């Protein structure tokens, strides 16, 4: 039995359903958004949205609709998980606590039945007597509501029509009336029935059936004043009421099929409609006193590819998009000079359908940095995910040569820091923060013409400045000097570390410990340290009133960290750091009441010892390497806690999570210095400084994913990183209509250089594929190479083959024609990129489509339609066959480790194809004989082959241990809940052996890792206990939610640990933690789950 | 088909769309395979086949000579071409072999460990897949054309057994009691079948041209008595409501369980509604059959449009259930075909004939 | 990214800072090489290196460091070019001439730690100040044929004494064979000769002892 850990790095960001209504309370206006499993409730304030809750339903939310029964003060909510769990959620706020109480829950799955073609359609009676579901073809499951169903005891009502396109409840009928569009061999026919609960069977419809357009694909139940139902289609919008019939065929909507509708007015005088192309129409109903006069369709403008849109108020229409960004637009009453009444107000970042992604160590760090090809036809774009404590840079400044930053309360009355003190080589400049406006002032008392080692507010309403010549004390008002301690023999000061009431300066070998007193710097003591002092700090600790009884020092010759008691400079403890590299910045700080002495060597290595404040005994000597350049440890406060910022070439934050320090990268190229700048214009900021610029921006309270976006305006398909050329290879695929012309300026049409593939091998709207070359710094498409007419580039891999040194972009294409069903003619082009040019190095016509390709020990391993032939790169530079393999249905996915090959068949689901080099022929080591339709497949270890089938599941094939050894054993089973598009080894962080990121179609980026059996058993026990403790949103048993589910098979999840469920252990109060750990102590398990959380 | 792959990839179409469209494409391209074989072991014809419900791996077959082979359809070899080797077999040397033709072999539902069979020796034996020993044997007073176990019932384990007497027998594989009988037919009962949807709805076809659905819980006759003209030629039920003009010798509920396909010796199929017994007037053309016992046939699962594979003389006919069109006519046999069974997992069809062969049809490309 | 510019930019940071400051280190480098106590103090010198790295003079500063070490190692070859010494004493002479270069070149690294790790580490073409030291020592001292000859013939001649049962300075051998390995000439220059000579002796000993 294998053991694995599945955790969700990025929560899904595709909006498959969104409703509006008074859910939180009567006067509210909520905007619920049904991301794949997340249920992000919102409130529509006068501006934007105010998120109020985000509950993860244990289900793929397939139907969402708000209904208000009789007697309910606020709208309930009905949710139908795609596994057919139905729950009537109700919002209930109790002060701070927000709980989505489940009024009634139940399962509405029929044991046997064809899942309907169009998908689950769940509708509610407008008067709220029943909830009509159409799950399986032929049946129409009705849920009563007049009775109080605490289990949703639905009852099937048989349907005589087997292919129902869309069904809606009509408005203003004394009996609940459905009005659906079904297809029978004579065409499509609207029809109506009168549902009747007492009879549990339909009756004759209020207005008999009628013929509808050949592609009438939607229904819109207009409200009470008109009644009847509108029926949209490809080219017509027929309004029906039984005796009225007003049908129009507008010319604009012919271009692209309409897919989503919504009602603007409560009387349904105006309707919104969005189509696949992304347009946003507006259907207007004209009334007569009432009846309906005429229909008009107006093109409001353009938005994201609208899957589901709602009207909130004041033209604020939320265009929820599965493919693009979930926009939020304003409907101007008048044109925007472009004929578009729509102006995009906001935008919600959405990692759309992740077609494929590659992990790259861009910027040459130790940090993984995903690059996903999210999006679709018009919203195709590259997302660059890189987690961290990013810098929301508020204000960037050009100031080369900065060499130190400090904040100053230049006004004693003011609480926040109104002045920032830079310090350049051999001088000093003072910067005044007056709002976001920032001007340089002159602080009288601060010598401008010397470098500064420290300057800050101290006790008794006074500043201080420690130049390279003299410690200076400045009266904060009227800003003139009061005391100037100088080295008695007039030598330059080499080090200095001040605090609220103590100053210690190390001149060469000798120290001088000054105590600040009102308008008096009193040199209390001094000493002559043996070897030249390197760095030191006197940061206060414990609860002393700014009186630190310790002064940690680091010395040059005998590399060592010490702790000298003050004021006597008694050597309480000495510690030999070792090595040939001196300490450079030594810091004393507190972390959740656990003291530390972080000493950083000059080579980048960092030490942290557990300091005993009273006795100064360093224990728990630990070492961590954070960079290469010398480090500078500066403290700073974030959200009522003090962290440490390790300025280097790899700026690293140090904070203590649960009494264990965490060293987190900061998403910045470089940070030489820093200072916590809490200004009026930038409250609670960090004035990060580098070689050329000065930056300000609040640091992430908690680290998070940061998503750049490079729009292409054409759907990408595959991606590969060619390190030597420093560029990505992206297979865009734009749409052309007619010759042929582009419908919009895409990246392939906006490239610096382009070229059309002139190939002699082979001699509405079409797709004109390309192979973009994207610079990996500017993300500007360097070269856009267009493929032949009617050619689809399915595969792309960057590798160097054979023995030659050149690295090649290799694309496996496949000619497509409408007449055939499976492609016949393809080719494997071998491109080379050089000097801003993309040359065709080779070409190899094949006898089928080239689905997936993977370099195999320097030998290309294509996959023509149902065969896996291992080409060879001949010294003549033309691919030459070596050996084929034909025993497949269709080999779509290939992954390699060493010499083994894992082939993801279309439906036979695996084939551990192994290459015997001594013989030169493939040998099927094993296969799994289940009919698991694959989506993407990946290899973890020698005997762990992860696979992701199309029913939203995961499984792990384990090579077992006679002929039964040829059977791959499925040991792990887990209902992920997303359609996995791509796997790729890697991670996003610099306990769990292995790490396999994987995208999805909803934007989720999970992360699969292996586990030791001991932690597997421990975490499985934890998972069961948490299930017993935590209460889910819909009372959906977690064991059921993760049960490996397919239409023909259903098994409990095994060999997989739900990462999110374990991580929820962090966010449950202590008494329920004790419950969960009723039988090992709670803190130990908090530590364990933290070690798990570290991976993603 | 790359269009479907891209559509699934970008989440446009549900994965269900590609799955069902590809299954339909494969079934439309169905053809005999010389890249696969099933070993010849039956002395006489093959009367029945039943791929196991779960995992679709093993496969029984009731030879007309009383031998119950138990194949293994998984290509355990390494070559593209292979033959489905017969794992076990209830040979004539077996002490408890069936003395005469075995005409129904069915796996015990929800449990592949056991399987059942019945023969003209007036016996129904409950076989243990592992040790191949009769767990229970029920001896009837008359032959047994066909029997069927509920593929959906987790509650009961009754076994409708259509003997050549006029009375349907219900045998209980739990504590033995064949006492329960369903009276109301007038002649032999050539084909019975439980409802895949409802636990207790049993549809029994007879040789007097009547198809009746029985609620076996009810002990006062049948719910419905199917009638060709939907009551147009209304006549009280004493000599009326005949679902065919000759013997009706085959039943097969559609996969959803919403419709009861019947084929009879008058050379017609009829897709009857399974809830009220109203013929839906699907034409199907003229289907040729002349067998004088249970004609087996099955209906595809997991395809866009449900197909039905009916033995048609010496050929398998592939009709579309809900439109009646004739997709094609699989043509590879040398005698009349007695039973074809659909392998839902991979859209493969195994059709035992009277010429001792079991031809495995598979899709092309 | 609200860029801000509302400043007055009066000053000029360096007066004549790079030329004078290097001459400060140049004496410090000169003083360190000759083992004379440093009149100036390391923190001023280190922070001086820091500032010179701000002005982007790291390349020129790197070169001018080379002339300092280049012109001292060469000053040490000439005493070894006098052949008034036997083999054993010579090895201690060169070995000390290597141990000092390690002690010194560590010190020159400590002062120049910033330059070594900021500028040089990124410039993968250039070698660190440490490997810089070995390169200077290898080519300008050990690569000397006369020193290499009388050195490897030194170490070899002691091992032959050691093989014949004598007691030799193992520590001295360890440093030299450490010295050659660090300079990487151990394999090419000494390993072949040692294996060659060792083959001879035991081959002679083998046939000699067989009949005895």
């Amino acid at each position: 039995m294998s053991y694995n850990y599945v955790v969700t790095a990025q929560k899904p960001t595709a909006v498959n359903g969104c409703v509006t209504g008074h859910f939180t309370s009567a006067e509210d206006l909520n905007l619920l958004i049904a991301k794949n499993t997340r249920l992000e409730i919102y409130v529509v304030t006068a501006e934007g949205l105010r998120p109020v809750k985000e509950v993860g339903m244990y289900g793929k939310i397939a139907v969402m609709e708000l209904f208000r029964p009789k007697g309910e003060s606020k709208d309930l909510l009905f949710i139908l998980t795609a596994k057919y769990n139905a729950c009537i959620l109700e919002y209930k706020q109790s002060g701070e606590s927000i709980d989505i109480i489940t009024r009634a829950h139940g399962n509405v799955q029929d044991r046997i039945g064809r899942p309907s073609e169009t998908g689950i359609i769940g509708i509610i009676d407008p008067e709220c007597r029943m909830i009509g579901l159409r799950l399986y073809d032929g049946l129409f499951k009705v849920i009563p509501l007049d009775r109080d169903n605490k289990e949703l005891k639905a009852f099937n009502i048989r349907l005589e029509e087997l292919h129902v396109i869309d069904v809606k409840f009509l408005y203003g009928c004394q009996a609940p009336t459905i009005c659906f569009v079904y297809q029978d061999p004579q065409g499509r026919h609207v029809k109506t029935y009168e549902v009747s609960l007492r009879e549990k069977e339909f009756n004759k419809g209020p207005w008999k059936q009628e013929n509808v357009e050949a592609e009438a694909s939607m229904v819109i139940a207009v409200p009470e004043p008109f009644g009847g139902a509108i029926i949209i289609g490809q080219e017509s919008i027929t309004y029906h009421n039984g005796d009225k019939y007003l049908a129009i065929a507008p010319p604009i909507i012919k271009q692209s099929t309409i897919v989503c509708h919504n009602r603007v007015d409560p009387n349904g005088s105006r309707y919104l409609l969005g189509d696949m192309e992304g347009r946003l129409f507006m259907l207007l109903l004209e009334k007569e006193e009432v009846t309906l006069k005429d229909l008009r369709v107006e093109l409001l403008g353009e938005t994201s590819i609208a899957e589901c849109l709602t009207y909130l108020d004041n033209g604020v229409v939320f265009v929820g998009s599965r493919l693009g960004d979930s926009q939020l637009v304003k409907l101007n009453v008048d044109s925007n000079e472009q004929g578009s009444y729509v102006v995009a107000m906001e935008t919600f970042t959405n990692l759309g359908p992740i077609v494929d992604m590659c992990v790259v160590d861009l910027e040459r760090q130790g940090q993984g940095q995903l690059v996903t090809c999210s999006g679709a036809f018009k919203e195709g774009s590259l997302r660059i995910i890189r987690n961290g404590i990013g810098i929301h840079e508020h204000a960037s400044i050009d100031l080369p040569g900065i060499k130190g930053l400090w904040p100053l309360r230049s006004d004693p009355n003011r609480e926040t820091d109104d002045t920032l003190v830079l310090s350049f080589v051999g001088q000093t400049r003072v910067l005044m923060l007056n709002g976001e406006e920032v001007e340089e002032t002159e602080l009288m008392g601060f010598v401008d013409d010397q470098q500064t080692f420290f300057c800050g507010n101290v006790a008794h309403q006074q500043l201080i400045q420690i130049t390279s010549a003299s410690v200076r004390l400045v009266s904060q008002e009227p800003k003139a000097l009061v005391s100037e301690w100088k080295e008695p023999q007039a030598k330059n000061i080499s080090v200095a570390s001040c605090n609220s009431s103590q100053v210690v300066v190390a001149v060469g070998r000798a120290l001088y410990y000054l105590q600040i007193h009102p308008q008096e710097l009193r040199q209390i003591s001094h000493t002559e340290m043996e070897h030249e002092v390197a760095c030191l700090d006197i940061t206060p600790l414990g609860d002393s009133n700014g009186l630190s009884p310790l002064c940690a020092i680091g010395l040059w010759t005998d590399i060592s960290a010490r702790i000298l008691k003050l004021p006597s400079f008694e050597l309480l403890h000495k510690e030999m750091l070792g090595g040939e590299i001196i300490p450079r910045s030594i810091l004393m700080t507190t972390f959740e009441s656990s003291h530390y002495l972080l000493c950083a060597l000059g080579d980048g290595a960092l030490f942290y010892f557990g300091l005993n404040i009273e006795t100064g005994l360093l224990s728990d000597r630990k070492k961590v390497t954070l960079g290469t350049q010398p480090t500078v440890l500066r403290t700073f406060r974030s959200l009522s806690t003090t962290n440490v910022f390790a300025c280097s070439d790899r700026p690293t934050v140090i904070y203590s999570s649960n009494h264990k320090l965490v060293f987190s990268n900061v998403n910045l190229k470089e940070v030489n210095y820093m200072c916590p700048l809490n200004s009026d214009g930038y409250p609670d900021s960090l004035a990060l400084a580098n070689n050329s610029t000065l930056t300000i921006g609040t640091i992430d309270e908690i680290q998070k994913l940061h998503i750049r976006t490079v729009p292409l305006y054409e759907s990408p398909r595959k991606i590969c990183y060619q390190e030597v050329s420093q560029c990505f290879g992206v297979l865009s695929s734009r749409i052309e209509v007619q010759g042929t012309t582009a419908l919009r300026p895409s990246a392939s049409t906006q490239a610096l250089s382009s070229s059309v593939s002139s190939s002699k091998l082979f001699s509405e709207e079409v797709e004109v594929h390309n192979l973009l070359i994207i610079d990996q710094h500017t993300f500007e498409v360097l070269h856009a190479h267009q493929f032949l007419q009617n050619e689809y580039a399915l595969s792309l891999v960057s590798c160097k083959l054979g023995k030659d040194p050149n690295t090649y972009f290799i694309v496996g294409t496949a000619m497509v024609y409408p007449e055939e069903a499976e492609p016949k003619q393809g080719r494997i082009v071998v491109f080379q990129y050089s000097d801003g040019k993309l040359q065709t190095v080779a070409e190899k016509e094949v006898k089928g489509a080239v689905y997936s390709m993977v370099e195999f020990n320097g030998k290309l391993l294509a996959s023509i339609n149902s065969t896996v032939r291992l080409y060879e790169w001949t010294t003549e530079k033309e691919l030459r066959t070596e050996c084929n393999h034909y025993n497949n249905i269709m080999a779509l996915y290939l992954k390699t480790k060493g010499d083994f090959i894992l082939v993801g068949d279309l439906m036979r689901s695996v084939l551990l194809l192994a290459y015997k080099p001594m013989e030169g022929n493939f040998e099927e080591i094993a296969r799994d004989f289940n009919p698991n339709w694959m989506s993407a497949v990946e290899i973890l270890d020698d005997d762990n082959f992860l696979g992701a089938e199309n029913a939203f599941n995961l499984f792990v094939c384990q090579k077992d241990s006679d002929e039964e050894r040829q059977h791959l054993q499925e040991v792990g089973l887990f209902h992920l809940g997303e359609f996995v598009n791509v796997f790729c080894h890697g991670s996003l962080v610099m306990p769990t052996q292995g790490s396999v990121l994987f995208g999805t179609v909803n934007g989720m980026i999970g992360l699969v890792t292996s586990l030791s059996e001991s932690w597997y058993n421990l975490l499985l026990d934890m998972q069961n206990r948490l299930n017993k403790v935590i209460k889910s949103v819909g009372k959906i048993e977690h064991s059921f939610w993760r049960s490996f589910h397919t239409e023909r098979k259903t098994e409990p999840a095994t060999g997989f640990i739900d990462g999110d469920l374990i991580e929820s252990f962090l966010d449950i109060s202590r008494p329920k933690m004790q419950e969960v750990v009723a039988n090992a102590t709670a803190d130990d398990l908090i530590k364990v789950v933290e070690e798990l959380t570290r991976i993603h | 088909m790359l269009g479907f792959l891209s559509a699934r990839q970008t989440g446009l179409e549900d994965p269900l769309r590609l799955r069902r469209a590809e299954s339909t494409r494969r079934v439309l391209g169905l053809e005999l395979n010389k890249d696969r074989d099933v070993e010849r072991i039956h002395g006489g014809g093959i009367n029945t086949l039943d791929i196991e419900p779960v995992e679709g791996r093993y496969m029984l077959s009731g030879g007309s000579d009383g031998v119950i082979v138990l194949y293994d359809l998984e290509n355990s070899s390494r070559q593209s071409y292979y033959t489905c080797k017969a794992v076990c077999s209830i040979g004539r040397d077996h002490p408890d072999v069936h003395r005469y033709s075995v005409e129904t072999v069915q796996w015990y539902p929800h449990d592949t460990g056991m399987f059942t069979s019945s023969s003209f020796d007036k016996t129904l034996k409950v076989w243990d897949t592992n040790t191949l020993q009769t767990a229970d044997v029920f001896n009837f007073e008359e032959t047994v054309y066909s029997h069927h176990m509920s593929p959906v019932s987790t509650k009961h384990c009754l076994v409708a057994v259509g003997t050549r007497g006029p009375k349907v027998q219900l045998c209980d594989l739990k504590s033995g009691s064949c006492s329960h009988i369903l009276q109301g037919h007038r002649q032999e009962i050539l084909a019975v079948s439980w409802s895949p949807r409802y636990d207790y709805i049993l549809a029994t076809a007879s040789a007097d041209s009547r198809v009746k659905l029985w609620d076996v819980r009810r002990a006062s006759g049948c719910l419905i008595t199917l009638d060709q003209h939907n009551g147009k030629k209304s006549q009280a039920v004493e000599s009326a409501n005949t679902a065919h003009n000759g013997k009706v010798n085959g039943l097969c509920f559609t996969s959803d369980g919403l419709h009861l396909l019947t084929v009879g010796t008058d050379n017609r199929m009829r897709l009857w509604n399974s809830s009220n017994g109203e013929n839906t007037l699907v034409n199907y053309g003229k289907v040729c059959n002349n067998s004088k016992k249970g004609l087996k046939f099955t209906v595809s699962c997991g395809c866009s449009s449900e197909f039905v594979f009916v033995p048609y003389g010496s050929t398998i006919a592939v009709y579309t259930v809900y439109s009646g069109e004739q997709i094609t006519m699989l043509k590879g046999h040398y005698k009349t075909v007695d039973c074809c069974v659909f392998q839902s997992n991979f859209q493969e069809l195994y059709s035992g004939s009277r010429d001792c062969n079991i031809l495995a049809w598979v899709p092309s490309l | 990214k609200l860029v801000i510019k509302n400043f007055r930019d009066r000053p000029r940071l360096p007066d004549n800072y790079t030329q004078d400051t290097w001459r400060k280190l140049h004496e410090a480098v000169r003083a360190v090489q000759s083992s004379t106590s440093i009149r100036y103090n390391l923190e001023e010198l280190y922070q001086a290196v820091e500032n010179l790295c701000s002005h982007k003079v790291s390349p020129m500063l790197y070169k001018q460091l080379r002339q300092a070490c280049e012109d001292h190692v060469q000053a040490q070859i000439l005493p070894f070019r006098e052949d008034s010494l036997d083999s054993v004493l010579f090895l201690k002479k060169i070995n000390t001439c290597w141990q000092d270069h390690c002690r010194q070149m560590i010190m020159i690294r400590s002062i120049f730690l910033f330059l070594d790790r900021t500028y040089v580490l990124q410039n993968s073409t250039l070698p660190s100040i440490w490997d810089m030291g070995l390169e200077l020592f290898r080519t300008h001292i050990i690569s000397d044929k006369m020193v290499q000859s009388k050195t490897i013939d030194g170490i070899l001649l002691l091992i032959e004494r050691e093989r014949s049962g004598e007691a030799v300075d193992r520590s001295l051998l360890r440093s030299l064979l450490g010295m050659l390995s660090d300079l990487q000439v151990y394999k090419d220059s000494f390993e072949l000769k040692f294996l060659e000579e060792t083959n001879c002796l035991y081959a002679a000993e083998g046939q000699r002892l067989m009949q005895e």
